[PDB]
């Protein structure tokens, strides 16, 4: 009467494998083969990485940038003198580092409106009320509205090699550092015919702006919700202390030479009031990215502390 | 005491019947109630409701749709068990009875016999109340009785009328022949009624048990008697030896409450300290409001002490996945699902019956694997002579550890019999008697409890007890506190190598496996019975089983679990109630472990903003954790799994013993999977900040942001624990390969559509690209690859350890 079945019976085809210690114990051995070379390799690699940091924010009263803590004319300029002891050869990419800046705060982090950012006309003059210590300014929306927006980084970054003591300038490119993804899909202009500061027509900048965002850039490609500076910064970071990336210093003698070189700076972000610090990271990267030596030596010593218990396990199995 | 008048002429309630519980009425409130009185439950509502008043990462409808599922779902169970009772009073009220008002025979409904009127039942017809013999037709005053109700036998007793009433028939007792029976009030011993008659014309006959005709009892080759009720229902012995279901709950059930209670306090612990450290961070003034993120003047406007209690609240939303409430829901399709296999199985097939095994609940399944007691009938349940396969069973039971004890309303004399013939007492057994030919009433059963205790058993013994005797050792159990008749008795039973209680009474039944179930330790006990003189022992033990057999099928409806047979105790216990709790069992353990691992990373993170209540992973990725990605290969798992296989389950009993006293749900088990969980979540959170330590994880330098360290957090978990699971799989089919791995794959093909669009319907495009462009890094990959190994490493090296010596 009960319906004899497989499934029903309790009784379908199974692999049931067993895996004890004598087709267990001689994977500790191929895994401590495999992870121990992987790790020495992107050890090396990281240690052939070049890089230099640079913190310019001036709080110690020995600093050229002490002079912009606290000045009178807001646009202040100074210069740290830094030396490239070993020349940098290929890519060299310039970051920009903040400390205790917390962009992954809840209420920083929401402070946006994606839809307004994506382009879509119904949200451009109607910025969402998550962004709303920033939403609407002078009776009027704000155009990039929210905090994310509003604390823009708006430091000037310039290199000059030295030599003579006659200070030639390094090109700096500042396309190609965003996502590709985010530039061209997530960001988009608002629509418009052909001159984007009729598209922001009933809008207005943002309270720390100092120039509308059709402003931001003369390159028709970088001016306005597709400024690649302002898509960097959008990304909010994980941790308080993050690097953003800044510029581009194209391979041509090598792409930095070695030798005496000055950092001009255009000191107007405000980090100070928090405890906070600003750095300069000129880098250079590999296959597996920038100069990290975590994975390295984890791997070494996951591919070693695997090796020495297979040795202490075979032979310790070996008294039968 | 109780006075009654035969027809009610000069010279107390009605006989319904109530086995239910709830009134059509009053079923919500008193549900509702009774639910929602559980821990889990209230828990469950008060997180529902601050998702939905205060604060929520994801949807407040991923929190209140299960509750309300589980809710139902256990009303709905409860509702109908109480009309299936229901349905059983009605039947058992509404009954034709002829009851004999003025010189004429009136038809009546069985609940409308009032105490002090003549009944006049026929042959083979069921007695309707506890009534006094009048007169048999007979011109000798003996009527016959067969009692399998009350006692499970089929014999003939003799009962007598009262002697001047034994020539009134022909509706002709109302002849002014009036009388006043004056009885004692009612008790549930079935052997022993006082009471007098004082007929009228006055002769005081003294009455006794030899003229009472109890209800639930046949009456046998005699065309008709006619009778006074003197006890109604709800006072009759067969109702006094009734009790009544109390809410059984497996020992997974109690596990699980234990389980999280834990977790509640961890989850309590957790939010407690993340607002103080919150409220400690915000006391530098730059900490909160740094110029690049300021408050709106409604926060700044709040009051303190009320945003301290939303702080905390928010943190309790943040942090409750830890408490699944996925687990209750997959529970609930476990358990109905896996009474199937006990329905289709083939080996419970009767072709005699042409019937198999009936599941009644579903909640039970666990259970039949953590039996410590079996407590056994004998007619019909172990013998027909012999059955089929009792002795087997009976050895079968003894060799996976168990206790079996013969509860029967038979006579000792041929009760020890079938005892001696089910090997249950050996030839070189000595027995220990203290029933009523050894014990000589007054204060001599205190000699025999001493000097079978204390001198001849403390130092091959089976105990042979009587039901008059048990009756002195219960109630006079609460007299004396020195040395107690219940403990010192109990002591003798648990010495003894089996337990015979004869000349029982249901109740007395119930009795016994209620002073086993309240032992030092919680023994887990079954009973097993055919009839309904076995009902009341069968709702007191943790599983009931009934049989199908020839007494009707009384046992089998309040039971939990029928077979037709007694041998197919062997299979239902050893292989059914093994594999039943080791898959459950399991289910649990990895329900909270998956969740904690899921949780802790995201408390880590609190430390790293400003505790901010910022969620580390997804709205989607928190929603569908539980629903898409981790929901289906561990409900595959308890419903297909067989770590012993079922041929070896039943070949070897002994077996039986290594999950015995919820082995897999003590303190060490859970210790184990809460450490690894811990371990596993904290490598998840700091092996990813550590690999964030670098300017880029790219080969074009570019960075990335917190929802790129959450979905690499969130890969690492979800290839963790399903590789967990696939590492503790033992019995791999096609459905357990295709869950385990299509679950794994369809993270991997969700991650890249949802992620992918931009999606007109959603206010945030956070995850646009996030998993695509984390995928294109080398470092990523390797990243991972290391965490899901180093996560795993502990658990390869236990089974590398605990495979050898
Ligand atoms: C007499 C009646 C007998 C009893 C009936 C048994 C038969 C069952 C019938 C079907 C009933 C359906 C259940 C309805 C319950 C809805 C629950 C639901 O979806 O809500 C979501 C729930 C709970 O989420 P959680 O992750 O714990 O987190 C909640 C937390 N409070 C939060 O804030 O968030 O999440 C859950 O409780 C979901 C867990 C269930 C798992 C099973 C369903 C899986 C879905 C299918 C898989 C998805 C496909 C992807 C995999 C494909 C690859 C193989
Ligand atoms: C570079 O970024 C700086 C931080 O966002 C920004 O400083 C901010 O400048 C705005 C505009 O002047 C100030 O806003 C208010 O300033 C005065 C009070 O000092 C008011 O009277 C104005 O009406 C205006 O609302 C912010 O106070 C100021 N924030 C800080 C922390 O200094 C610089 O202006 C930016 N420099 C550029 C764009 O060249
Ligand atoms: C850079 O700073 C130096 C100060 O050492 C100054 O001499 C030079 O003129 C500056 N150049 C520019 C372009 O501002
Ligand atoms: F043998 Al019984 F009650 F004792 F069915």
């Amino acid at each position: 009467r009960p319906d004899n079945t497989a499934f029903k019976q309790q009784r379908l085809p199974a692999w049931q494998p067993i895996l004890t210690a004598g087709t267990v114990l001689p994977i500790f051995f191929i895994i401590g083969l495999i992870f121990i070379p992987i790790g020495i390799g992107i050890f090396v690699t990281s240690n052939n990485i070049r890089e230099i940091e640079i913190d310019y924010t001036g709080t110690e009263p020995s600093s050229p940038c002490n002079k912009c803590l606290s000045p009178d004319v807001t646009p202040c300029f100074c210069t740290i003198n830094f030396t490239l002891e070993k020349s940098f050869e290929g890519n060299v990419f310039m970051y920009y580092g903040l400390s205790n800046f917390y962009q992954n705060h809840r209420r920083y982090v929401k402070s946006r409106d994606d839809s307004q950012l994506n382009g879509d006309s119904s949200a451009l003059l109607n910025p969402s009320k998550e962004c709303e210590p920033y939403r609407r300014n002078e009776d009027k929306p704000i155009a990039p509205c929210g905090a994310i927006m509003n604390s823009m980084f708006n430091d000037t970054l310039e290199l000059f090699l030295i030599g003579d003591s006659y200070p030639i300038p390094i090109a700096l490119k500042k396309k190609g550092i965003a996502w590709w993804t985010d530039k061209n899909v997530k960001f988009r202009n608002p629509p418009g015919g052909d001159n984007l500061e009729e598209r922001f027509k009933g809008t207005t900048k943002p309270v720390n702006w100092l120039k509308p965002v059709y402003m931001l850039d003369s390159d028709p490609d970088n001016n306005g919700f597709i400024n690649e500076d302002f898509i960097v910064w959008m990304r909010t970071a994980a941790l308080p202390t993050f690097r953003k990336l800044y510029r581009l210093i194209e391979r041509k003698h090598p792409t930095l030479p070695a030798g005496r070189y000055w950092l001009n700076v255009t000191y107007n972000y405000p980090v100070h009031y928090f405890d906070g610090r600003k750095r300069m990271i000129l880098s250079t990267i590999s296959w597996m990215g920038g100069k990290n030596p975590f994975l390295g030596i984890a791997y070494i010593a996951v591919g070693s502390i695997s090796f020495l218990l297979g040795v202490v396990l075979l032979v310790i199995n070996h008294k039968y | 005491t109780r006075t009654v008048f035969v027809g009610n002429h000069p010279v107390f309630c009605d006989n319904r019947i109530v086995s239910s519980k709830y009134t059509l009425w009053n079923f919500l409130p008193k549900n509702l109630f009774e639910q929602f009185r559980r821990i889990a439950n209230f828990y469950f509502l008060i997180i529902f409701l601050v998702e939905v008043t205060v604060d929520t990462p994801t949807s407040p409808v991923t929190s209140g749709l299960p509750l309300f599922f589980v809710i139902t779902v256990t009303a709905i169970k409860q509702g109908y068990e109480d009309w299936l009772r229901h349905r059983a009073d009605n039947e058992v009220n509404k009954s034709t009875v002829y009851i004999i008002e003025n010189a004429k025979r009136v038809r009546k409904e069985s609940e409308k016999i009032k105490v002090g009127d003549v009944v006049e039942v026929q042959a083979d017809e069921t007695f309707p109340c506890d009534l006094i013999l009048l007169s048999s037709c007979t011109t000798d005053g003996t009527c016959y009785v067969t009692t399998a109700s009350l006692d499970g036998e089929s014999n003939c007793k003799t009962h007598y009328a009262v002697r001047d009433t034994i020539a009134l028939c022909t509706a002709e007792s109302i002849d002014t022949l009036r009388a006043a029976i004056e009885c004692e009030q009612p008790q549930p011993d079935l052997y022993k009624f006082v009471g007098r008659i004082n007929i009228y014309s006055a002769v005081a006959r003294s009455l006794g048990p030899e003229n009472l005709l109890l209800k639930g009892a046949t009456l046998k080759n005699t065309e008709k008697i006619y009778g006074v009720a003197v006890y109604t229902g709800m006072e009759t012995k067969m109702a006094l030896n009734y009790q009544g279901k109390s809410q059984k709950r497996s020992a997974v059930e109690k596990s699980i409450n234990a389980f999280l209670i834990v977790y509640l306090f961890i989850l309590l612990t957790k939010a407690a300290v993340c607002t103080t450290l919150k409220y400690v961070w915000q006391s530098t003034p730059y900490n909160d409001e740094p110029w690049y993120n300021q408050k709106t003047q409604k926060e700044r406007e709040t009051l303190k002490v009320l945003k301290m209690f939303t702080d905390f609240l928010s943190f309790m939303v943040l942090f409750n996945f830890i408490i699944p409430v996925s687990m209750y829901v997959t529970v609930e399709m476990q358990k109905f699902l896996g009474s199937f296999f006990i329905s289709w199985d083939k080996d419970f097939y009767d072709e005699e019956i042409n019937e198999g095994a009936l599941v009644n609940t579903s909640d039970l399944n666990e259970e039949l694997g953590q039996v410590d007691y079996v407590f056994t009938d004998k007619t019909g349940t172990l013998t027909e002579k012999l059955q089929d396969q009792a002795a087997e069973t009976i050895e079968a039971l003894h060799a996976a550890g168990l206790k079996v004890w013969v509860l029967t309303g038979d006579k000792m004399e041929t009760a020890k019999s079938t005892c001696y013939a089910c090997r249950l007492f050996q030839t070189n057994t000595e027995l220990l008697e203290l029933t009523t030919k050894t014990i000589e009433e007054s204060e001599r059963k205190e000699d025999r409890l001493h000097e079978l205790l204390i001198e001849y058993r403390k130092k091959e013994y089976g105990l042979i007890i009587d039901g008059s005797t048990l009756s002195l050792i219960l109630n006079s159990s609460q007299d004396s506190s020195s040395n107690n008749y219940k403990s010192i008795f109990l002591q003798i039973c648990m010495k003894c190598t089996a337990v015979l209680c004869c000349r029982m009474a249901p109740l007395q039944k119930a009795q016994i496996v209620r002073m086993v179930k309240n032992l030092k330790g919680s023994p887990i006990t079954l009973s097993i019975g055919d009839g309904a003189n076995d009902v009341s022992m069968i709702l007191e033990s943790h599983v009931g089983i009934g049989i199908k057999g020839k007494e009707g099928r009384q046992a089998a409806r309040n039971s939990d679990y029928s077979v037709p047979k007694f041998k197919h105790l062997k299979k239902l216990l050893l292989a059914h109630g093994h594999l039943y709790y080791v898959r459950i069992a399991h289910l649990v353990q990895y329900f909270f472990y998956k969740n904690l691992c899921f949780i802790l990373p995201q408390f880590l993170y609190q430390f790293f903003c400003g505790f901010s209540q910022q969620p580390l992973y997804d709205a989607a990725y928190l929603t569908m954790y539980n629903i898409c990605f981790t929901s289906l290969p561990i409900l595959a798992y308890s419903l297909l799994e067989q770590h012993i296989n079922i041929d070896t389950l039943t070949s070897d009993p002994r077996l039986y013993m290594k999950i015995s006293g919820n082995a897999m749900l003590q303190l060490g088990p859970f210790l184990y999977w809460t450490f690894l969980a811990a371990f596993e979540g904290t490598v998840f959170f700091f092996g990813t900040y550590f690999l964030f330590q670098t300017a880029s994880l790219e080969e074009n330098g570019k960075v990335y942001g917190n929802w790129t360290f959450g979905t690499i957090v969130f890969t690492v978990l979800v290839f963790t624990v399903t590789l967990k699971l696939a590492l503790d799989t033992r019995f791999w089919t096609w459905i357990n390969h295709f869950v385990i791995w299509g679950s794994l794959a369809f993270y991997v093909f969700f991650s890249f559509f949802w992620g992918g669009i931009i999606w007109p319907f959603l206010k945030q495009q956070r995850m646009y690209f996030v998993f695509a462009q984390m995928l294109s890094s080398v470092s990523t990959w390797l990243a991972i690859i290391l965490l899901i190994f180093i996560s795993l490493f502990p658990e390869i090296l236990l089974i590398v350890l605990k495979n050898v010596r």
